């Protein structure tokens, strides 16, 4: 259905603006996708229906389907349209934390395109409320004139997650006037909770203590080197023999679809 | 080209972006422009420059020197020519192309070196018009121009490396790997200083030292340095030329910050205003600094807050979020300790890391052989 | 090479609004702290 | 009626799943004694050594 | 309300009873349901109303985990009648906010459970006396039984390294 | 004929399956053999040799 796709991108454009309804579309308009490919409706369809999935927050899916599809359709231009998927790409991506910004493109367009949203998108990482909160609004224009202002109010209450998450590949342990008046957050309340909500997450472990006020820590976050060794990593030995073995099955069959015939 | 135009028109960087400095560039360039042709590198660059009052002056006169120039190469070329030689002709257009690099046209020049590259009689005369080609790719800081002739141009040479050709050819290979942020192959191009001499084409010996003593003194480790410039006797000779460089290389060898701190601005003003050693120095400044806490951090396990705020002479509140932005972005040793307020690590990364190396390539490699399973049957 | 090209534009690109050089200041602040 | 055609189809389309398991038994035991041969012929040759 | 044709008319009370749902899908800790349901209310119908950003707000604040906001905030709620709903609510997070800020890995003073726990009336150290079944000291709350495990003998993962060998000898050597 | 294709089939189904445990012992037997006569015509080379040119 390539003519039928090709009205589809049309009647998905006219539901770009202002439809908002995911009762049809979503979960109805997915079809069994033959082949169409058209060497760019991958980069402008995919581009459409990241956009309609763009309201979610999705992490995981439209950053390596949207990034690649950024990667797709070199043949006419990669410049003058890319800019847009561009934009929203690293709009998304700084949600996560770590934005990565313009390393191996360099032409004249995408530099004046995000000069305005340069010294934001680098503001997320440090994560000042204060400052930065009159400094959106002060020259903002266009990023928040995009309209309704929904991804960016949304932002505003992220730069705490994102700094949050900050910490948590930064140490672990946290501090009661050092770090908790470096994050302009002086509350042992919700800085415990949340710290307790990482604790329980598995990934890292750290303690509370409290001798004359102050929370103390032990900060021994000291790697599994000579702290049983043997339960550290034996998964890891009977996984990647696993891994391995079954490739080994994947280096023994093919030679017997080699000699099948013969 | 080879001549001193490469040096006072490679001085407009520095005339363009800062203010102060943009007197004696426009002083020598202004003066020096009735030299080597200059007319259209300052005219491509008048934005850059003053008004058109004094512009138009000369103007006349350099447009029909020009013409006249290159009519009278004309006439030498065609005389040259339907006559039964090789080096008359090439010198001709050889030498019509250095007037072309005079004038700083590399279209003209693009197909006279063509024209003349596709007359070499031997490899070396080939080499020597890819030189020619660079002496002019400096100044353009072009990429790939650059590197496709030495690419090409580099194997099949079965002459052997010459005093000054090689190791002029080893003197480009340290312009563009300083360009460039490769250091660790770098760190082995600067051993054949010894047959160097003064050479005003492209770097004189003094900023030839002067370029390679940021890239050896900060790529280069304490036993790197011990071996191939402390035992030689190069920067045992070059060293009473200035007395800074001596300072800055007895401080770090001696760790002395106490001087190395008060002085490191010199360092700094002098690393920016470069022509191709400016905007890169953010990445010496980074990459010194925490060589220096990895060299003082490595013999030292545990470190107070006063030995250390009296060693490096700054307060604490600074080197604070040093090592918190350094040990998660830097990534240099483990956890800190902060109970006592002593700098108190660990750094088990000898007994299981040193082990523990292999498990990237052991997991990349398994990415690798998923990839051949993908292989299989499509 | 654009894989350095990260943390050079991580802590460049991070100093850009403030304290960018931040060397030339140690010389006042040695005494001041 | 409407089973030979239905009934015993979808019991006949088993039966050729059933021929592609007989398959892959049947180019095992190709390829398992073409390389067996391998094995014979190299103990054969030094055998014959 | 999930239906194909689109000629029903919106109701005003569509949202309230949405919201209803949403608070018992918030309240019966099904808030995964919440995340992956907020892709399909985002329809901007009023968008001006507080009780159409107060689910998102309130359970960001919620995943925030700052509660000092939603009591200080109590009085910010209209004469919408859903107050005591929303008292509700409380009483069925009090247990996950109160277990998760009691958790006692080390060591908590009474004096800061003074401020996170609620008023002076002696419900939740009767409650918690019988349902956590911890030791009273001196107006101090004391945590036992916090990383005192044992570690293994090391013969068990020998017999189940062993039986991993016999595996490694069966797949690495079946068809030989 | 069309019928009987399933069941005159099966006896090439046990025909053809009873091969895998017999190709398992010629793969796992002519295997020892052959390391046995490599050991017998590799212990052949002894120490005590003379050398030619």
């Amino acid at each position: 259905a390539d003519g039928q796709a090709t009205l589809l991108n049309l009647l998905l454009r006219n539901y770009l603006h202002y439809s908002l309804y995911d009762q049809a579309e979503k979960l109805v308009s997915k079809s069994v996708f033959p082949e169409q490919a058209n060497n760019n409706e991958w980069a402008r369809y995919l581009y459409y229906t990241g956009r309609i999935k763009a309201i979610q927050l999705e992490y995981s899916e439209a950053r390596r389907t949207m990034t690649n599809a950024l990667r797709k359709a070199p043949q006419h231009t990669a410049v003058g349209f890319k800019q847009t998927v561009h934009k929203l790409l690293i709009v998304v991506e700084l949600l996560l934390g770590e934005i990565p910004d313009r390393l191996q493109f360099r032409q004249p367009s995408l530099k004046r395109s995000l000069m305005p949203y340069f010294l934001l998108t680098q503001a997320v990482r440090t994560g000042n409320l204060a400052k930065f909160n009159q400094v959106l609004d002060q020259f903002g224009e266009k990023f928040q004139a995009d309209g309704t202002y929904t991804l960016i109010i949304r932002l505003r209450h992220n730069v705490i997650k994102t700094g949050v998450r900050m910490i948590s590949l930064s140490y672990s342990r946290i501090s009661l006037a050092d770090i908790a008046q470096k994050l302009q957050l002086d509350s042992p309340e919700d800085a415990e909770f949340i710290v307790a909500k990482a604790i329980r997450d598995g990934v890292i472990e750290a303690s509370i203590n409290h001798e004359k006020g102050y929370v103390q820590s032990k900060e021994m976050i000291d790697i599994y080197s000579t702290r049983e060794p043997q339960l550290a990593f034996h998964q890891r030995i009977s996984f990647c023999l696993d891994i391995h073995n079954m490739s080994v099955k994947a280096m023994r069959f093919p030679p017997k679809s080699y000699n099948k015939d013969l | 080209p080879k001549n001193p135009d490469l040096r006072i028109a490679q001085l407009r960087f520095l005339l363009s972006l800062p203010e102060h400095r943009g007197d004696a560039a426009v002083r020598d360039e202004l003066m020096a422009a009735v030299r080597d042709n200059n007319m259209a590198p300052y005219y491509e660059a008048l934005c850059k420059s003053l008004d058109w009052q004094i512009d138009v002056d000369l103007l006349n006169k350099m447009k029909k020197a020009n013409e006249d120039e290159l009519k009278r190469l004309d006439e030498e070329l065609e005389d040259a020519e339907k006559n039964l030689g090789e080096s008359e002709i090439r010198d001709a257009m050889m030498a019509k192309a250095e007037y072309l690099c005079r004038i700083g046209d590399k279209e003209g020049a693009l197909t006279a070196f063509r024209k003349t590259y596709d007359k070499t009689v031997a490899l070396g005369h080939r080499l020597d018009i890819v030189f020619y080609l660079l002496r002019i790719g400096l100044f353009y800081m072009d990429n790939d121009l650059i590197t496709r002739n030495t690419e090409k141009a580099k194997s099949l040479i079965e002459e052997g490396g010459d005093w000054d050709r090689r190791n002029r050819l080893k003197v480009y290979q340290g312009l563009y790997c300083v360009a460039i942020r490769d250091f660790k192959q770098a760190a082995e191009l600067f051993l054949d200083t010894v047959s160097t001499f003064t050479s005003y084409e492209l770097m004189d010996y003094k900023t030839f030292v002067t370029y390679t003593v940021y890239v050896s003194m900060i790529a280069l480790e304490r036993p790197d340095l011990r071996e191939k410039v402390i035992k030689g006797a190069e920067i045992l000779e070059v060293l009473h030329s200035l007395p800074a460089v001596r300072q800055y290389l007895f401080s770090l060898y001696e760790c002395r910050y106490s001087v190395f701190f008060q002085s490191l601005a010199v360092v700094e003003q002098e690393m920016k205003k470069d022509w191709l050693f400016a905007p890169h120095y953010r990445y010496y400044v980074r990459e010194m600094r925490i060589h220096a806490y990895s060299q003082l951090l490595e013999s030292y396990r545990s470190l107070t807050l006063g030995y250390m705020a009296e060693a490096f002479g700054v307060g604490v509140e600074f080197i604070d979020q040093e090592l918190s932005r350094f040990i998660a972005a830097g990534r240099l040793h483990c956890k800190i300790d902060k109970v006592n307020e002593i700098v108190e690590t660990n750094r088990p990364d000898s007994k299981n890391w040193q082990y523990q190396e292999t498990i990237k390539k052991g997991d990349l490699l398994l990415n690798r052989v998923q990839k051949l399973s993908r292989v299989i049957n499509m | 090479v654009w894989e350095d090209n990260w943390d050079d534009d991580n802590v460049e690109d991070d100093f850009s609004n403030q304290l960018r050089a931040e060397l030339e200041k140690h010389g006042y602040k040695m005494e001041t702290s | 009626l409407e089973e030979g055609k239905a009934g015993s189809g979808l019991r006949q389309y088993y039966l050729s799943k059933i021929e592609e398991l007989q398959l892959i038994v049947n180019d095992k035991s190709q390829n398992l004694r073409r390389l067996q041969a391998q094995r014979n012929e190299l103990n054969a040759k030094v055998r014959l050594l | 309300y999930f239906d194909y044709k689109e000629q029903l008319p919106e109701s005003a009370y569509m949202h309230q009873l949405l919201g209803l749902n949403l608070l018992f899908l918030l309240s019966q800790n099904r808030v995964a349901e919440f995340h992956t349901e907020l892709e399909r209310l985002p329809a901007k119908d009023i968008q001006t109303n507080v009780y159409i950003k107060h689910p998102v707000s309130l359970e960001q604040y919620l995943m925030e985990g700052s509660y000092n906001k939603v009591f200080l905030a109590k009085g910010n709620i209209p004469a919408e009648s859903y107050t005591f709903f929303i008292d509700i609510l409380l009483d069925t997070i009090r247990d996950e906010i109160a277990g998760c800020i009691e958790k006692a890995y080390e060591k908590i003073l009474f004096t800061e459970a003074t401020r996170i726990l609620f008023f002076n009336t002696p419900k939740k150290m009767t409650d918690y006396a019988k349902k956590r079944g911890w030791v009273l000291g001196p107006n101090n709350y004391y945590s036992f039984a916090s990383q005192q495990q044992k570690p293994e003998d090391t013969t068990i993962p020998s017999t189940e390294l062993a039986k991993q060998v016999i595996e490694y000898a069966r797949q690495l050597e079946m068809i030989v | 004929d069309l019928y009987s294709r399933y069941k005159k089939l099966q006896q090439e189904l046990e025909f053809l399956e009873v091969q895998e445990e017999y190709i398992k012992d010629e793969q796992k037997n002519l295997k020892k053999e052959f390391l046995h006569a490599q050991e017998e015509v590799k212990r052949i080379q002894s120490i005590p040799l003379v050398i030619g040119q």
